[PDB]
């Protein structure tokens, strides 16, 4: 329906020639797909809904004159979120980065019954409320 | 012996209150040596006698 | 026709014909007072007949709640899985003025021992295990005479009674805990844990002492059902109100002339309770303040609502209180009433169990904003807040204890609350 002029293009799509990225930072670089864990110490479960792309860990070393944390990686403070685990791929793809993904880790369902705490016959019985 | 028999077999650590009182009248009071030995005899960790020496009122302590 | 004024039982019709121990508590004694009597045909009747006697009669439970025993009991009326069912007599009576199942067990040992062997039979149960507090040592004493009495006249143990049905009575004493009253907790306390309730469900009818069947029931609830099957539902139901039937047991206590324990039937009108058995108020009727009509987990009713409300669990829930245990406290005007009040908070404050949260830190919170309302060392805003405060107690916690704790405090607020306020202005105008 669209009344503009079409084409058709076959290759599979690659902008890393039109993003600016010094090659070091394409080729040499290993993207990570996850969906953050949950924060041990926290029981909330909303900072593990979407998915994230992280890069490779570099160097980070003092600095001679105040002690800080130095670095040379542009990429060390990148972090991306993605609705789904395709969306991820399909961005890491495009740019030309190589990428890890981690399937998702959802904490699978339990039977928790309250009654099993004052078992007859049972070790469920807890020795204290 | 007695006291023990009251309960099902199986649930020897109903017998806690009624020891670890009997304890009190033979003593007067409960030292951490009475509890901890009701705890052997009923074959419960001795925390669990010491939560309920603390919970109770009529247990002297001290 | 249906009677239209309660009270004036006679004592042809009093179940507890030895509520002063005037008489043999002893068996033989309990026997030609009509106890023990034709016990074998109530058991070899059924189950069935048994529970429908209660429900028939309209018999309530007299520990503070009141719900119809007849629904209750038949909840054990079920087909019987590997487990064991027994059944769980709570004479743990703690609740501040209440004193009735003293008096049960110290010189009517043998109708509570033959309640729990007919309530047993009703339930299928195997034994009964007698909850009785720590303080009553000396009672606790008596009804242990009495069950072995009972076991060597073949009354409990193997073929109880001749029936053919075996049952054991056992006695376990608490070691000073008021919240091993509950239901709950007080089989936590029998399996030899702290006495914390559990939360419902399940139910104890469905996993209860040592995780098998139970039903937990008043020392009152139990002694009276041997007479429901003797003399019928038809007989017991025929006394107070409609869904408010039998006879009760109350005790008057506080600032009265003659503070006493009386059976007096459902639906007595207050008035007539107080003036007629415990002759009247100190200084007279016109001298009353406020009412305590079922102990402390009640709240306050004052004079104005006094003269007309009648003693038994619908009229007086009309009147923004309950029945509770009809344990009667008195105060008379010269009462410091928000003292009095006070240390029924503090009461609790001693008696939570810690388990949950808007008692283990609400009730102690109310005994404080409380002591300072005593002197009035708070300004009237704090009232409105102590309101909402036990708001948020009632309903929210795991045991009725927390709701018992904030009605006390309803009470005073509503009824009283001129009182609190000039007793805050006083203090402000001396540190001003
Ligand atoms: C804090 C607290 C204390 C209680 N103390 C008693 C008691 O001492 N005696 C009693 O019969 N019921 C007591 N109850 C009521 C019980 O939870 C329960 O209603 C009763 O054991 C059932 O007996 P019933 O069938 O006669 O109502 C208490 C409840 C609460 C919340
Ligand atoms: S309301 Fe109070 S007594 Fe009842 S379970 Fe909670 S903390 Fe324990």
């Amino acid at each position: 329906t669209r009344d503009t002029q079409l084409i058709t293009v076959d290759e599979k799509l690659d902008i890393t020639t039109i993003t600016g990225v010094p090659e070091e930072h394409i080729k040499t670089r290993k993207a990570r797909i996850f969906v953050p864990a949950r924060n041990n110490m926290q029981s909330g479960v909303n900072n593990t809904k979407k998915w994230k792309m992280e890069f490779d860990t570099r160097e980070r070393w003092e600095n001679p004159l105040m002690g800080w944390a130095s670095t040379a990686d542009p990429l060390s403070n990148l972090v991306l979120t993605f609705s789904t685990k395709e969306d991820a791929v399909a961005f890491a793809e495009k740019n030309g980065w190589s990428y890890d993904v981690e399937e998702r880790k959802v904490p699978k369902p339990k039977s928790k019954s309250y009654g099993a705490n004052f078992s007859w016959n049972k070790r469920t019985r807890v020795s204290t409320k | 012996e007695a006291i023990v028999k009251n309960y099902p077999e199986g649930h020897k650590a109903a017998a806690v209150l009624p020891v670890l009182d009997l304890a009190q009248r033979q003593n007067g009071w409960l030292p951490i040596s009475a509890m901890n030995k009701v705890a052997e005899i009923l074959q419960v960790p001795p925390m669990r006698v010491y939560e309920v020496a603390t919970f109770y009122t009529m247990y002297n302590r001290k | 026709p249906k009677k239209t004024s309660f009270g004036s039982l006679k004592d042809e019709d009093r179940i507890f014909t030895n509520l002063y121990g005037r008489h043999d508590w002893r068996l033989k004694g309990a026997q030609s007072r009509g106890d023990w009597y034709k016990t074998k045909e109530i058991l070899l009747k059924g189950p069935d007949w048994i529970l429908g006697e209660v429900k028939t009669s309209g018999l309530r439970g007299r520990g503070g709640a009141g719900f119809p025993t007849g629904l209750k009991w038949s909840f054990m009326n079920k087909p019987s899985d590997g487990r064991p069912k027994y059944l769980v007599v709570n004479a743990d009576e703690g609740e501040p003025g209440t004193c009735k199942d003293r008096e049960i067990i110290r010189h009517d040992p043998h109708k509570l021992v033959e309640g729990c062997l007919v309530g047993g039979r009703a339930m299928g149960a195997r034994a009964a295990y007698i909850y009785i507090r720590g303080e009553f040592y000396n009672e606790a004493s008596n009804l242990q005479v009495a069950i072995r009495e009972a076991y060597e006249a073949g009354l409990i143990g193997k073929n109880a009674c001749g029936s053919g049905y075996d049952f054991d009575v056992f006695v376990v004493r608490g070691a000073g805990a008021y919240i091993c009253g509950e239901e709950t907790a007080l089989i936590e306390s029998i399996e030899g844990k702290q006495g914390k309730p559990r939360l419902k469900p399940p139910f104890p009818a469905d996993v209860g002492v040592f995780g098998c069947p139970t039903t937990v029931a008043n020392v009152e609830t139990v002694a009276v059902s041997p007479t429901i099957c003797r003399r019928g539902g038809a007989w017991f139901a025929s006394f107070g109100r409609e869904r408010n039937s039998g006879t009760k047991l109350f005790n008057i206590s506080g600032h009265v002339n003659n503070p006493c324990t009386v059976e007096e039937e459902m639906s007595v009108p207050l008035k007539e309770l107080i003036e007629k058995h415990a002759g009247g108020v100190t200084g007279g009727w016109d001298n009353l303040l406020a009412v305590i009509p079922g102990g402390s987990s009640t709240p306050l009713i004052p004079k104005s609502v006094c003269e007309t409300v009648l003693m038994d669990f619908d009229a007086l829930i009309q009147a923004q209180t309950g029945l509770g245990t009809a344990a009667v406290i008195v105060m008379d005007r010269s009462t410091d009433i928000v003292k009095a009040i006070a240390r029924l908070i503090e009461f609790y404050k001693h008696e939570s169990c810690g388990q949950c949260t808007p008692c283990r830190e609400g009730v102690d919170w109310m005994n404080k904003v409380m002591a300072r309302f005593v002197r009035g060392d708070a300004r009237p805003a704090e009232i409105d807040s102590l309101w909402e405060i036990s708001k948020q107690i009632e309903g929210h916690t795991i045991c009725a204890l927390g709701d018992g704790a904030a009605w006390p405090v309803q009470g005073l607020i509503r009824h009283f609350r001129p009182e609190l306020e000039e007793r805050m202005q006083q203090f402000a105008q001396q540190h001003q």
